[PDB]
RNA sequence: GGCGAAGGCGAAAACUUAGGCCAUUACUGACGCUUAGGCUUGAAAGUGUGGGGAGCAAAUAGGAUUAGAUACCCUAGUAGUCCACACCGUAAACGAUAGAUACUAGCUGUCGGGGCGAUCCCCUCGGUAGUGAAGUUAACACAUUAAGUAUCUCGCCUGG
């Protein structure tokens, strides 16, 4: 099933989506891309900014997971 | 009518004029519509004198809000176009005056050549019987 | 009967929007839900059309081929037209050389023609593998031949299961500038017929509506028995 | 900051308009001011003094236009300010 | 432009002390100081930013236009007790419309329909179904009345017609 | 990343996420220029989005 | 996939900022494009100043092949990478397609925008593409994101 653009709210950055992201982005420290997840433009791009600027928060690690 | 969707030029009628009338030339399409200006509306009346045009139509919006025109594409039962070439030779940046004396026919004489002597766009052949000269406009063929 | 809508049935499903747009001109709005319909007042007057020209065309004596090579449903109506009928016909599609030349069938139905005899009459002249060779070599050459054996000149009229589908066929007919009938659809261009009739292939119900009118109003021609020509009730048959 | 609107429609010198060649011009230079504290503040993008000499061509181009077409209609202009 | 301060403290340590630390960090303010306290609860950190696992998140609400992000920014990298000082904005590129703003609720009814319990399921997610009830079309309005119309004949064309009877 | 699976075939699963480290990070160990890396990463982001999927 | 003039742009935070996407009945009213003039940037190499240089590497030193290695191969290192400053001005700066320009089959899309519902499948306009009609090319093929076709301007060539 599509993530993004599939259930989307449209405001991804630090809105209560730690879970998700610690699900979007596998224990094993990568990104997904819109190639799985499916996220549009638009959502990639948020959920990008987002997971870079978490990891920016350390709230996901830049390099260990 | 109700159309609903403006139409463009790049600054002059001819522009987008042509345009359409070529995409018709080559595309095969059954009816066009452009911007209206006086050579149009003039151009498409004249051919109806010579028999050369399908229904066509000038709509304007109150009176200025937009000006267009609508004309079909005549083919045949077996969908043979009535025009055999048409292409303008006076252009924007290519306005040609001749007189009288010097207005030849389409090819050999295939076509009718429309000329604005002093008074109007109409054709060759009274234009010398007239003896007054002046825009060749194109040559339809 | 003719141009009535009785027979007509269960039109609905093309292949999945690929196709070109020459069919919006002769076809009422296309649906975007991958099934196209095709209004059945074009569909009957154009049955009417072909339906009389085909007849007064197939009336002088013309010669007829009744090909159709679709997966089954198409091979199998004109196999039954051809057990039904005297006329020449194909089981198969061709290869090449047919109907731009008759030369190059003029060896190969020749040799069917020598052939039918040899396995007339070869039963021990040769031997088991040999005779079993040329037992599939015959066939090979009927299943591709079955009808030029029956005719010399080439036929003066003809049907496809779609004209798209038989590329050599439409090839060898547009060789020469020569009228045809068929069964096109919205994918392909009007320009493969010279008298569209425009309707559903993919259900069986459409395809053999359509190919029994156009094979039964040739039959008429020659004095020859029809199924499908004026009968106000229809047969609901699936893929055969 | 942009001071497009605020200065068109304080400046609606006609009963409405956002787009005339008036307001149009107005809302060229109030940018160029924008665009200016820009490269005072971010000297390096050098796109800002591009789009600069596009808008200050188009608006000397309104202005020639404002003056031909229109006789008198660039006499109420205020704007291109000192040189 | 209104701007957020995402404010820490130390670790996991006492409330009070966090709540000290950032009425200190509240009183470097530079327009008016109208601010409130929003605690984000405690959240981790998977590596160390000042020597702390974990920090106490709060919010501040505070006005200006570019006056106070960069020196807090700063003044807080320097600061031993905050470890991340995130200057957020009401610039947050997504569509604020009210074609979206009732579609709200039904992005809630997105996660209220992701799940149904039933004996057979009625539901699945992003299942097409053409609900659509309205649409515009992108089009611009425009009317038009027929001023002149000669010679209105447009030829009946007939159907595909090529080398017809045989005769 | 854990690893804590089972006490004989936890090599196995380090495997899958070592090629994945190792082809993120496949570029990094040599001189190069931004135009051959760009090509090469976009050339085999296109090849294996037509082949494999 | 988007944006940016090509030049290019991706750990984040923020600063200012513009272009822009749809719908604007609308806000005006022929300002519309144009290049010689005039106005700016133009990668990187490289020039120079000061720091600074974790790092490596033009030239170079040595070891290897070699007929030799200014080669492939390796250990160092100079500028070379960085920061700011200015210069630098050529590029596969390649639509190998000038700008804008006006519409032109289908097709699967894909993204953004506007009306829709649960995101979705829906219509539309623009951004991202070609299979291919017509048209245009020596052929591939451009082809709805023209090399189609109207309007203007300009630079670029007449075989080596």
């Amino acid at each position: 099933y599509c993530r993004f653009c599939a259930i989307g709210q449209l405001r991804i950055d630090l809105i209560d989506d730690l879970e998700a992201l610690k699900r979007f982005l596998s224990p094993y420290a990568k990104i997904n891309p819109r190639r799985i997840t499916g996220n549009c433009q638009m959502h990639q791009r948020h959920v990008a900014k987002a997971l870079k600027r978490a990891r920016y928060l350390a709230l996901v690690p830049f390099v260990k997971d | 009518i109700t159309t609903t969707k403006p139409i463009k030029a790049h600054f002059d009628p001819v522009a987008d004029l042509l345009t359409k009338i070529n995409n018709a030339r080559k595309a095969k399409l059954m009816t066009v519509t452009t911007i209206a200006s006086k050579l149009k509306i003039a151009i498409l009346e004249i051919l109806v004198k010579e028999g050369y045009l399908a229904n066509f139509q000038v709509l304007e919006n109150k009176s200025k809000t937009k000006r267009i025109v609508t004309f079909n594409l005549k083919y045949t039962q077996r969908r043979i176009p009535s025009i055999n070439g048409v292409k303008q030779i006076s252009k924007p940046g290519l306005r040609i005056y001749r007189p009288f004396e010097k207005l030849p026919l389409v090819l050999n004489g295939l076509g009718i050549a429309i000329i604005s002597t002093s008074d109007g766009v109409m054709t060759d052949k009274v234009a010398r019987l007239k003896k007054i000269g002046g825009e060749i406009l194109a040559y339809v063929w | 009967s003719l141009a009535k809508l009785g027979e007509m049935r269960t039109h609905v499903g093309m292949v999945k929007r690929y196709w070109n747009p020459k069919m919006g001109f002769f076809i009422e709005p296309e649906r975007k839900h991958n099934n196209d319909h095709f209004v059945l007042e074009l569909q009957r007057q154009s049955l009417q059309t072909a339906y009389n020209y085909v007849k007064e065309v197939a009336q002088n004596n013309g010669q007829i081929l009744f090909v159709g090579t679709k997966n089954d449903y198409v091979k199998k109506l004109v196999n039954n037209i051809a057990k039904r009928v005297d006329v020449a016909f194909i089981t198969q599609r061709w290869l090449g050389g047919t109907l731009t030349n008759f030369k190059t069938l003029s060896i190969s139905i020749n040799k069917l023609n020598k052939l039918v005899e040899k396995q007339a009459e070869n039963a021990a002249d040769l031997t088991k593998k040999e005779n079993l060779m040329l037992s599939r070599e015959i066939e090979r050459l009927e299943k591709f031949f079955g009808g030029v054996k029956s005719l010399k000149r080439l036929p003066n009229l003809l049907i496809v299961d779609d004209p798209v589908y038989e590329k050599n066929a439409v090839a060898e007919a547009n060789i020469l500038r020569i009228p045809v009938v068929a069964l096109c659809n919205t994918n392909t261009n009007p320009e493969l017929v010279d008298f569209i009739i425009p309707a559903n292939n993919h259900q069986p119900q459409s395809t053999c509506l359509l190919m029994n009118l156009l094979a039964d109003a040739v039959a008429e021609a020659k004095a020859m028995p029809t199924m499908f020509a004026y009968k106000p009730d229809e047969e609901i048959q699936i893929e055969i | 900051q942009i001071d497009k609107n605020g200065i068109i429609k304080s400046a609606q010198l006609h009963d409405k308009d956002v787009g005339s060649i008036q307001v149009q011009v107005s809302l060229l230079t109030s940018q160029i001011k924008q665009l200016t504290d820009h490269l005072l503040a971010n000297k390096k993008d050098f796109i800002s003094k591009r789009g600069l000499y596009a808008k200050v061509s188009k608006r000397k181009r309104l202005l020639k236009y404002l003056k031909h077409n229109d006789l008198e209609a660039y006499r109420n202009l205020v704007k291109t300010l000192n040189l | 432009m209104q701007y957020n301060i995402i404010l820490l403290v130390d670790g996991s340590l006492s409330l009070e002390q966090a709540n000290q630390v950032n009425e200190k960090q509240q009183q470097t303010l530079t327009n008016v100081e109208g601010l409130q306290t929003e605690y984000l609860g405690l959240k981790e950190l998977a590596y160390p930013i000042k020597k702390q696992l974990s920090a106490h998140y709060y919010r501040w609400k505070f006005s200006g236009d570019n006056q106070s992000t960069k020196d807090f920014k700063r003044t807080a990298n320097i600061n031993k007790q905050v470890l991340r000082e995130l200057i957020i904005n009401l610039e947050r590129e997504y569509g604020y419309l009210a074609s979206i703003n009732p579609k709200k609720q039904q992005l809630a009814l997105q996660k209220r329909a992701k799940y149904d319990e039933i004996i057979a399921r009625e539901n699945n997610p992003e299942n097409p179904d053409v609900p659509v009830t309205s649409g515009l079309a992108s089009t611009q309005p425009r009317l038009s009345r027929t001023e002149k119309a000669q010679k209105p004949k447009e030829e009946l064309w007939d159907v595909v017609q090529k080398m017809g009877n045989f005769d | 990343e854990v690893k804590n699976d089972d006490l004989e075939l936890a090599l196995k699963k380090f495997k899958r996420v070592s090629l994945e480290i190792r082809r993120l990070a496949q570029r990094h160990e040599y001189h190069l220029r931004k135009g051959m890396r760009l090509r090469e990463k976009r050339k085999i982001a296109q090849k294996k989005r037509r082949k494999f999927r």
